[PDB]
């Protein structure tokens, strides 16, 4: 499945992909 | 620059994605540096959600252009409720429209050549209305987003 799992499994994604470039 | 938080730049990086994703590129000199940057780290973004999501979007039905906008409005609200913006975020967003445009190919019922550029413009409006302010402080797309993703 709904909004909550696409939008905080959206979250997620996202917060890894700063992460992976935040050196 | 600082003027590329207004909304015609904003508009011309969603709407480039989607007919990149559609695979119907626009002609001529071809995608700025930065929508060209873009387009290879949401894709990547976009690819990884499919996958991950594959049961809750397979479950989901994007058959108007306004069904598009209120998934898109609900989806988005939730995954910046906390009042976190970066840039992995706003990449995000690009990912996402991407899924809605893919699933709208298939599941429009009124199918419309013109509906990308529908869908670019509520994404523009939310990114301008609601990450426009964190995004000029952070450098913009040229001094902010392209500088931490470009190729090393």
């Amino acid at each position: 499945x709904g909004v909550r799992e696409i939008a905080y499994g959206l979250r997620r994604a996202a917060d890894d992909v700063n992460a992976q470039v935040e050196r | 620059g600082m003027t590329d938080c207004e909304f015609g730049y904003i508009y011309r990086l969603a709407q480039d994605y989607l007919q990149c994703v559609l695979q119907i590129p626009q002609p001529g000199s071809g995608p700025s540096k930065t929508s060209r940057v873009l387009q290879n780290v949401a894709f990547s973004v976009q690819k990884e959600v499919e996958k991950n999501l594959k049961s809750c979007l397979d479950n989901v039905n994007v058959v108007s252009v306004d069904t598009a906008r209120t998934l898109f409005n609900q989806v988005m609200e939730k995954e910046f409720e906390d009042g976190i913006i970066n840039w992995g975020r706003i990449v995000t967003i690009f990912a996402f429209e991407g899924i809605l445009i893919k699933k709208l190919l298939r599941q429009q019922i009124a199918p419309d050549v013109d509906t990308y550029k529908e869908i670019s413009y509520f994404v523009a409006e939310f990114i301008m209305n609601n990450t426009g302010e964190w995004i000029r402080q952070n450098g913009g797309w040229e001094n902010g987003f392209v500088k931490k993703f470009e190729p090393k």
